[PDB]
């Protein structure tokens, strides 16, 4: 653990400190985002530790700003950091030239941050699915460990992923509606949970190319996505 | 030279500070310490050393201020150490400066509860940052505060403390524990406290008779105040009494040597 | 010794439904002497859409060119490769004198050029960064003068739509009375005519004397 | 044998190990050889080419510090490249503060200064090169070498590298009160190729740079016209 | 390397500073003597070859005019000692225009030696010194050691014959020794445990009195040689 | 000095009183600004002087004693404390960067035993202090332009055992006197007194 | 200055500082919160009664500010240096923005100092668990948790150190919404001597209502561990 | 310049005029002075416009922060402080400043004045900049608690007015903003040269 | 193994192990091609949506191969000192120039223990005074100039192909040079089309560019 040191190079040439912050983000929740052309789509699995919780405070959506929001997947206390640098740069662009940060430049704001190590002990051990709406309509793209940034028509993050990346190689088509994401959101929520799926036991958000607001959905509005189903 | 570092500051695999704990024992080898809280004052006793002939006395101006094992922190505070004599003297510094800093702000007597705090929170800084050992020492604080009157403190290597009635830290410090839970009684004279202070250091160096020369007993308790000096400070106000801390000479420790010793027979 | 200079001379320019057109006369003036009668640094672009016109001392604007320059080419890195818009550029540039609030930028400033929907603007500035959108704009030696004129010919608040051709005589008109009056202006005119197609640009000779 | 893995530390018997590797590290590199001559100094090495698409004047082993000097690197070229950057700032250094081209002995004497402070840090290791340096300033033709430990020596003739032992036994019979840099130029050129092993390195070219009062004494790479 | 060097071992002891005190024991002898005026310290100076200058070698040191010092064990550490003692007794002057009290200054040297305990990267000071001086509250002589503990003492030795020294020294002192006795006791003590013939010029000697500290020159102490 | 202050301790109590003006040069913005700000249960401080240094300065005396109490179980301060705590802080910002605050204060308390053990000297105490660091203790201090026509009523008509009730009137009297004869208008006071119950407003002084 | 990398990743997402941090907390003494209506309790064990401990004991529930306190479990040393540090949070606040903190704020606040410690080069991680309770200024209260990694979250009733995992497992069952200051007192004893041995003086017991606070007495908490034991034979 | 507010009743009205004048030149007639910060709390502007502008937009984005953060919206008094904090700070530094703070909160309505040097005052009644000495006196007149909106927006737009005609440094169109538990809502803009024949 | 943990430890045989691993992270990267003729560089990339080519000023810029977060350090690094050269000067930053400063920047990190290595290799490729330009940067601080070369996972069959035919590189013009670049990243492999494959071009009178989708049908 102390044997090699926080640079350590493997002779495969992966950096030891992130190959292990990787695994870290596997034994997280579950998280996904879907594109559509109209919208694009988050969700996550809560996982409370018991019901003495109250489960609002336990949130995996977290908005950046009024056109983009996060679900994160892994360390929750290092996600409340990079999602704080995300917060405070959407701000100053804002302040600078008057206008909303496009959601790449927000990705790659988040990503430098994560390789500053060597400063700080170790990477974050925490994986991001930004989402929102600029002009090049819905996005969606994912942070990683290494500092890798990339854009993603539907992806997952965490436990469930692998299996959710077989749900997507089938019913995933480009070109679907709001209403078939939304419920191939949940229907992947249920395969891979360990629980029984409930309103109060999972998270939704979109943002809409209607309109360009991340909108958070009620626990009203997600008994009519598990009805449909 | 990373490879040859000793890690003095991380956890071990059972939430477990090994340099705390390893110093701790350090403590327990030392000479032991005991502090009793009486109705009339706190008293510390120490065990010293063995007294070689060719010894010499520093020969001070003042006898109040340090034994071998008393120290004046303030005139309200006072302090026994068990553990590396070095690393008392440090931390002994930190108190002094610290207690008198107060005094520069609020022109008021620490309360002795802040000190012991900031004593502790030195300590505990050595067990989170900076690679390096930490301070091995307890220390025995009687304190006299308006606050809280006459109070007993230990401070432990971990940066914690806690108040006492009657407490022993170093060599036999389970033995006089025992001890001193038996005998203590909340109606004690200061007199009456010395003398318990000196059965119990009689029993755990083991003779018959008290050598006076092998025993340290220190007094934080209170006398009447000086002067009121009303013509240079018209808006002087001075309490009846004041808190001294006292280094109790041989001369004062014979009456209280000999009913050690009466009391050791009839029994 | 200052560490200011005035170099001299004037731009204004007017804005149009789909155009706007910019002015900047060429003499750098130094103390009772003229150095050239041929400076074009008085207009600099920053886009295909936007530029930057400014007067007072001449190392100040070439300065202030070449820090939004390069903030403008670190916003494309950061953007995907885009250019920011002209409010943006305006709002990063207010942004940048105020914060030499405590040395300030000898400059009277201008960001000019067309707006989201295909409109003129322009945005004046004063030395620490304060600034509006409005339709026509002029700074400088002879500008006292030019803004009374321009309010009179286009608001025409004490009486009873231009072409790109009818407001580049308006303007033409108006530094040519520029040169006769104001003795640190003269010599050129650098006309520039924003379009959405691209830029025109067309020098314009004024008094020499 | 714990004692080689830091430059910081003596073994038991006085050596520095983590110093000694990196000497090997010269000792299998390219083999260079140099000649300092009535008229000024020459240097000839022996690039491995490791690709037949290589731009010519790619990995340049000898480089100009100061118009009058030069340094051929042997050994890692990147390691020496930083050797390069300080001999050139120890040149200008001599220009602007004492108003005099560095004197050669003094630039050899500060390069080896420069090796040797990694030779005694634990956070650092020794570099991977040696550095022959190439004179002719006010003291004269001047050939010294620094190695990774940091010893610096002058010579009238020397080869590093793989080829060193058979050059070295060429190099011993010119004449070096006599040859010239135009001599030279021809016979180091026939030494390299004679040391130069074809089953091992098929694509190599030589590099060949002089220092004389043809060039007006300014250092750099010979006309490529004379080999 | 910001690392501690001194830590401590299961059972409480910290080793280094064990080890540390090992090479002060192992160093040549230095003993010192109070009397009821004056304090004298002394101290082997054997060199290892006649090829050696004998003058040059100091083991006795002036610290400033009421003050001096001896060591046993590692030279080069000493010197570092040496010159912080020097420098924090004229700092004393240079504040409070009077001599540095023998106590304070004892207490400076200890708080040094604490230091090279904890601090990160350093090994302990591998000697003791004997310190003895004179101030309004008269004569001293101390003694500490690489841990930084420091004792008051009537008569005392440091260094590889320290056992004997001692005991030759609880029977021979009174506490009624004039200052020329202490030094002809100081003498003899050195005799006893001494390898080879004792000279002016492979002894070093130093004497409090008068308020006055001052190493004997080579002939001063040839002149009590010849005596004992 | 545009805002005068005035207090004066008696045997069982202070009362202190500052003037409500709030001005802008000459024009009057408000005059009902309370400057009598309580430190604690049973401490106010008076302060002359602009909005800006006096807001931040009695902040910056308030959380100080805030930390203090929690760092101690709430056991209140002494007066005394309170007061040297206040003069240290004067007295830095006179020789640091920013400067000195301009301010100019009138601390007010009665000490009262925290426990069975303290032995203190229960009672009130007025402290008076200045924006350079000076304080003293005093049994009645003002400051502001009206400062000095009350000092002397006071040297005249003062006495310790004056009951509330004359007090009061006695406080009265010397807002009245600040009105008729200083040109800059005090022309509404607040006064509060400190007494073993605590702080309270007074009413009928206007 | 020591910089060394303490808290790093190991061969499968595991940080060893902060799980042996948080094997400290499992071996301290246990601490329990209870959310009522309108009061929330918060309940300590203490080490064990001896003649000679100070009758005045020593706190281990500390006030951060006026309308919010703090109890721990883990290194006691450790978690007086996050009560002073929340301590000059409140303060700080009250003197940026005048309003007093919110808890939800003061919560971050802390978990990002425990955060923190776990990214920090040259520290290891504080060895701590906090229980934080108190009121908004609309008089709601809330009831928080963090631990070693800097993970917060809000509860209705909470229990942590030793024995954590069979307090919280009775609490699951037992909890109901709206109980009043009586019965969340009653209810958190109860919950706590599931982990402990006697209810004598190894309790204490704060009771924060909106607008007071109180250190319970020997005599009310006597009163209530005896209605306790009682129905403990049931 | 000129610059009104006061609480009533129904709310606050904020009200100002548009010129910019060095002294002599007047280089706009158009300035906002009225500075929606976010949509329930607004600023004014009087003094250096390019300091005002800056102070009350680093102000908004604090404002902002705070909500992303806390999931709720930050307070007319804490808002004020953040500005009062930063004028105080920047005391020695020559800021020029006279703004107002309004907002309705949950403890309701919030006027607040604070300047350059770091002084933060709350009160039912303001006026700032060069013309604050007319408007005072038209605005002691006709001002009472119980106005309705319609009223105190005339009343309002009359004492800028008023203003306008006898400052030299105040003139142009005078705009009106109702701050209400809603909100804002801009009411009016009217040229003060056409208010003139109104009220003639 | 003892000596391959550091880069500050030099192992019995004279060998930087963990330099060489580092080396690997850029043996492991997605393909990436570079060619010249007499006035133009041609980068072409295998995409594996991934950045992989960056400009760095009007007449330069940069494909890579391994660690992105590395990739993109230097690429701050590049284009700061770009920068800071046109605003000396006035004119391009000479390409030389920019070799020299990123094989510095390299060399320092293999040399002391607070600093590690680079994972990532670029292609460089620019236009100045003296011509077109490709330079290749290892982790080992290693600045090649080349007529022509392939980085990256199979990159040795683009290096094969190249070989046989880079000769006739200096006549082609600038469609055949663009063609041989792709037959070349095709050797190093699905098939190449406008979604998976990147085209940069850079020289005289071309300031450094990325093909669009629609200029790039053309040739794919």
């Amino acid at each position: 653990e102390y044997d090699r040191g926080v640079n350590t190079f493997s002779p495969e040439g992966r950096i030891f400190q992130i190959e292990y912050a990787i695994e870290a983000i596997k034994l997280g929740s579950t998280s996904l985002g879907i594109q559509t052309p109209d919208a694009v789509v988050i969700a996550a699995e809560k996982r409370v530790p018991s019901v003495l919780v109250d489960p609002s405070s336990m949130n995996k959506i977290l908005e950046i700003d009024y056109h983009m929001g996060t679900v994160l997947s892994g360390m929750v206390a290092d996600a409340r950091i990079l999602v704080e640098h995300a917060r405070v740069e959407a701000q100053n662009h804002r302040f600078t030239y008057d206008e909303p940060m496009r959601v790449e430049s927000c990705a790659l704001a988040t990503c430098d941050l994560s390789v500053r190590f060597g400063l700080m002990s170790r990477p974050f051990g925490v994986s991001l699915l930004i989402a929102g709406v600029d002009e090049n309509g819905p996005q969606l793209w994912q942070t990683d460990p290494s500092g890798t940034y990339t854009r993603y028509d539907a992806q997952a993050i965490g436990a469930g992923a692998e299996a959710a990346q077989t749900v997507f190689n089938e019913i995933y088509h480009r070109n679907m509606t709001v209403e078939e994401a939304e419920t191939l959101a949940v229907r992947i929520l249920k395969q891979v949970m360990e629980e029984e799926l409930t309103k109060s036991n999972i998270e939704i958000a979109i943002v809409p190319a209607s309109t360009g607001k991340l909108e958070v959905y009620d626990q009203t509005k997600i008994q009519r996505i598990i009805d449909r189903l | 030279s990373s490879r040859y570092d000793s890690r003095t500051t991380t956890f071990s695999p059972e939430g477990r500070l090994y340099q705390v704990e390893y110093a701790e024992e350090a403590i327990s080898q030392a000479g032991t310490v005991i502090g009793i809280l009486t109705t009339g004052g706190v008293v510390l006793g120490a065990e010293k050393g063995v007294q070689n002939s060719l010894f010499d006395s520093e020969n001070m101006e003042d006898k109040n201020i340090s034994g071998e094992k008393m120290y004046k922190i303030a005139s309200h505070i006072g302090c026994s150490v068990a553990g590396v004599t070095s690393d008392a003297y440090a931390l002994l510094n930190y108190a002094r400066l610290s207690a008198n800093r107060h005094h520069y702000t609020y022109q008021e007597p620490m309360a002795a509860e802040d000190l012991c705090r900031l004593l502790c929170d030195e300590k505990q800084l050595y067990t989170q940052y900076g690679g390096v050992r930490p301070f091995g020492v307890s220390f025995l604080l009687a304190g006299w505060d308006r606050h809280h009157g006459y109070q007993l403190y230990h401070t432990d290597t971990s940066g914690n403390y806690n108040a006492w009635r009657a407490y022993a830290i170093g060599q036999n410090d389970q033995v006089a524990q025992s001890l001193l839970k038996r005998d203590w009684k909340p109606e004690l004279t200061l007199d009456e406290g010395i003398v318990l202070c000196l059965r119990v250091l009689g029993k755990t160096m083991d003779t018959v008779k008290l050598s006076a020369e092998r025993l340290e007993v220190a007094v934080l308790h209170k006398v009447p105040a000086p002067a009121t000096q009303k013509l240079l400070e018209p808006y002087g106000v001075l309490p009846k009494t004041v808190p001294e801390f006292k280094i109790l000479r041989e001369t004062d420790l014979k009456p209280l040597i000999a009913e050690a010793d009466r009391q050791r027979e009839a029994e | 010794w200052s560490p200011y200079a005035d170099n001299g001379g004037t731009i204004a320019a007017i804005a149009g439904k789909n155009y706007v057109i910019l002015g900047g006369d060429t003499r750098l003036n130094g103390d009772f002497c003229i150095h050239t009668r041929d400076d074009r640094t008085k207009l600099f672009q920053l886009t295909e859409h936007t530029f930057l016109a400014s007067t007072g001392m001449q190392a100040d604007r070439l300065q202030l060119q070449q820090m939004l320059k390069y903030r403008i080419q670190w916003y494309q890195y950061n953007n995907g490769g885009k250019l920011p818009s002209t409010k943006a550029i305006a709002k990063l540039t207010s942004t940048m004198l105020y914060q030499r609030r405590f040395f300030p930028y000898y400059t009277f400033n201008m960001v000019v050029g067309l707006d989201e929907k295909g409109a003129g603007v322009c945005y004046s500035y004063d030395p620490v960064g304060s600034t509006e959108p409005f339709r026509y704009g002029t700074s400088g030696s002879a500008s006292s003068f030019v803004e009374p004129l321009m309010d009179c010919l286009l608001t025409r608040q004490h009486m009873v739509e231009l072409s790109m051709t009818e407001t580049l005589e308006m303007l033409k008109n108006a530094f040519t009375g520029a040169a006769e009056r104001d003795i640190f202006t003269g010599d050129a005119v650098c006309f520039h005519i924003i379009t959405a197609d691209g830029i025109r640009s067309e020098l314009f000779e004024l008094r020499n004397d | 044998t714990e004692h080689d893995q830091s430059t910081d530390i003596f073994s038991a018997d006085g050596r520095v190990f983590q110093v000694e590797y990196a000497c090997k590290a010269v000792d299998n590199g390219s083999t260079a050889v140099a000649a300092c001559c009535t008229d000024g100094v020459v240097v000839a090495v022996e690039k491995i080419l490791t690709s037949r698409m290589l731009e010519e004047g790619s990995n340049d082993r000898i480089h100009a510090v100061d118009r009058q000097a030069g340094v051929c690197i042997c050994g890692m070229l990147p390691d020496g490249r930083a050797v390069v950057s300080r001999a050139r700032a120890e040149a200008e250094n001599s220009r602007d503060v004492f108003a005099t081209p560095i004197p050669g002995s003094v630039l050899a004497s500060r390069i080896g200064e420069f090796m040797h402070v990694y030779t005694t840090h634990y956070a650092y290791r020794p570099f991977g090169c040696s550095v022959i340096i190439a004179s002719y300033a006010d003291d004269g033709p001047q050939l010294f070498v620094s190695d990774p430990s940091g010893t610096v020596a002058g010579y009238y003739g020397i080869a590093l590298g793989k080829g060193k032992t058979v050059a070295k036994t060429e190099l011993e019979k010119l004449n070096f009160k006599s040859i010239t840099c135009d001599e030279a130029v021809v016979k180091l050129t026939k030494i390299l190729h004679d040391v130069h092993d074809k089953s091992k390195d098929k694509l190599y070219e030589l590099e060949v740079a002089w220092v004389c009062n043809k060039s007006n004494c300014v250092f750099q790479h010979v006309p490529n016209d004379m080999i | 390397s910001a690392y501690g060097l001194t830590t401590f071992s299961p059972s409480g002891r910290l080793v280094q500073i064990e080890y540390a005190t090992t090479a002060a024991s192992k160093g040549t002898t230095a003993l010192g003597v109070k009397a009821m005026d004056g304090v004298v310290i002394a101290a082997e100076k054997k060199t290892t070859s006649p090829l050696a200058a004998s003058l040059t070698v100091q083991k006795v040191f002036v610290l400033d005019d009421h003050v001096g010092c001896t060591y046993s064990g590692i030279g080069p550490d000493c010197r570092v000692l040496v010159d912080a003692a020097r420098k924090a007794c004229q700092k004393y002057r240079l504040t409070y225009h009077e001599p540095m009290p023998v106590s304070q200054l004892v207490r400076h040297i200890s708080s040094l030696y604490q230091e090279f305990t904890q601090s990160g990267g350093v090994r302990p000071f591998g000697c003791s010194l004997l310190v003895a001086g004179a101030d309004s509250q008269g004569n001293h002589l101390y003694q500490v050691d690489p841990s930084g503990t420091f004792w008051a003492w009537k008569a005392t030795s440091i260094g590889k014959g320290s056992t004997d020294a001692k005991t030759f020294l609880e029977k021979r002192y009174t506490n009624e020794m004039e200052i020329e006795d202490a030094v002809h006791t100081a003498l003899l003590t050195l005799k006893e445990g001494f390898d080879g013939t004792m000279t002016a010029e492979n002894t070093q000697v130093g004497r409090v009195s008068e308020g006055k500290f001052e190493l004997f020159t080579v002939d001063q102490l040839k002149d009590y040689l010849d005596q004992i | 000095m545009s805002e005068t202050t005035i207090a004066f301790r008696c045997n069982g109590f202070v009362l202190v009183a500052a003037a409500g003006l709030n001005a802008f040069y000459y024009i009057k913005i408000m005059d009902t600004e309370d400057k009598v700000t309580q430190l604690d249960s049973h401490k106010v401080v008076a302060c002359a002087g602009e909005n800006g240094p006096r807001v931040n300065f009695v902040e910056y005396i308030k959380c100080n004693m805030a930390l203090k109490r929690m760092r101690e179980h709430g056991r209140v301060i002494r007066t005394s404390a309170a007061a040297s705590f206040m003069r240290n802080a004067l007295a830095g910002a006179l020789r640091s960067r920013d400067g000195a605050y301009l301010v100019n204060c009138l601390l007010a308390g009665y000490d009262v035993a925290a426990s069975s053990d303290d032995d203190i000297a229960t009672g009130p105490h007025l402290y008076y202090m200045d924006y350079l660091g000076t304080m003293q203790e005093v049994p009645y201090g003002c400051h502001g332009y009206g400062a000095s026509f009350v000092i002397a009523m006071l040297d005249r008509l003062w006495r310790p055992d004056l009951t509330a009730q004359e007090a009061v009137d006695l406080m009265q009297k010397c807002c009245d006197e600040v009105k008729k004869r200083v040109v800059i208008s005090n022309d509404k006071f607040i006064c509060k007194a400190v007494t073993e119950n605590g702080v309270e407003i007074v009413n009928t002084v206007s | 200055s020591y910089d060394r990398a303490i808290t790093v990743f190991s061969p499968d997402g595991h940080l060893f500082q902060v799980e042996y941090a948080q094997e400290a907390v499992r071996k301290g003494l246990c601490a329990v919160g209870v959310r009522g209506k309108d009061s929330i309790i918060f309940a300590v064990e203490k080490k064990s009664v001896q003649k000679l401990q100070d009758s005045r004991t020593i706190r281990k529930i500390y006030k951060l500010d006026e309308h919010i306190y703090l109890a721990f479990a883990g290194l006691s040393a450790d978690a007086r240096v996050l009560v002073n540090h929340a301590q000059l949070e409140c303060q700080r606040f009250r003197l940026n923005y005048e309003d007093a903190v919110d808890v939800d704020l003061l919560v971050r606040y802390v978990a990002k100092v425990q955060q923190k410690s776990t990214q920090s080069s040259g520290s290891r991680p504080y060895g701590v668990s906090t229980i934080i309770g108190g009121f908004n200024e609309n008089g709601q209260p809330h009831l928080w948790k963090t631990d070693p990694s800097g993970m917060s979250s809000a509860w209705r009733a909470v229990a942590i150190g030793r024995n954590d995992k069979t307090v919280l497992e009775f609490m699951e069952k037992s909890y109901q919404e709206n109980m009043t200051r009586d019965q969340c007192v009653h209810f958190a004893i109860k919950a706590l001597l599931e982990a402990v041995e006697s209810g004598s003086k190894n309790i204490e017991l704060v009771v924060l209502e909106n607008k007071k606070a109180l250190y319970m007495g020997d005599d009310e908490l006597r009163k209530f561990v005896v209605e306790v034991e009682k129905e403990r034979e049931e | 310049t000129t610059t009104l507010g006061f609480h009533f009743d129904g709310g606050i009205i904020l009200a100002v005029d548009s010129r910019a004048s060095s002294g002599q030149y007047i280089s706009s007639q158009t300035v906002m002075k009225v500075l929606e910060i976010n949509e329930y709390l607004l600023g004014t502007m009087a003094g250096g416009a390019a300091d005002c502008q800056y102070w009350e937009r680093v102000l908004g984005m604090e404002c902002r922060l705070w909500e992303l953060r806390n999931n709720c919206r930050i307070s007319v008094a804490a808002a004020s402080k953040i500005l009062a904090n930063i004028t105080y700070s920047y005391r020695n530094y020559g800021l020029s400043m006279g703004t107002m703070v309004a907002g309705w909160d949950q403890f309701g309505p919030s006027l607040y004045y604070v300047d350059d040097k770091g002084t933060r005052v709350k009160h039912e009644l303001f006026s700032v900049g060069s013309g604050s000495i007319y408007a005072y006196g038209v605005l002691d007149q006709g001002y009472r608690k119980n106005l309705t909106v319609e009223e105190a927006c005339e009343l309002a737009r009359r004492s800028i007015f008023h203003a306008t005609y006898r400052d030299g440094a105040s003139g142009g169109i005078v705009t009106v903003y109702h701050v209400h538990q809603g909100g804002w809502t801009q009411i009016s803009r009217d040229d003060q040269t056409k208010l003139y024949d109104r009220y003639v | 193994n003892q000596y391959d943990t550091n880069t500050t430890t030099w192992s019995p045989t004279g060998r930087l192990f963990q330099v060489e691993y580092a080396n690997e992270a850029v043996n492991n990267g997605s393909a990436a091609v570079g060619t010249k003729n007499k006035d133009f560089v041609v980068l072409t990339a295998l995409k594996r949506y991934q950045e992989k080519v960056f400009k760095l000023d009007d007449h330069v810029g940069m494909a890579i191969a391994g660690l992105v977060a590395d990739g993109r350090m230097l690429a701050r690094f590049v284009r700061t000192e770009c920068m800071n050269y046109r605003y000396m000067h006035d004119s391009d930053n000479p390409l030389p120039l920019i070799a020299e400063i990123v094989g510095e920047k390299y060399q320092r990190h293999i040399q002391f223990a607070g600093k590690r290595p680079f994972g990532v290799g670029l292609l460089i490729a620019g236009y100045d005074s003296t011509g077109p330009h490709l330079y290749h940067t290892v982790p080992s601080g290693d600045v090649f100039d080349f007529k022509a070369t392939a980085m990256g996972l199979r990159s040795q069959a683009a290096r094969t192909y190249l070989e046989k035919h880079f000769e006739s590189f200096p006549d082609c013009g600038l469609d055949e040079l663009i063609m041989h670049a792709l037959k070349a990243l095709a050797a190093a492999t699905a098939e190449l089309n406008i979604k998976n494959t990147t085209i940069a071009i850079v020289g005289k009178g071309t300031p450094f560019m990325v093909l669009t989708e629609e200029a790039a049908r053309k040739y794919l």
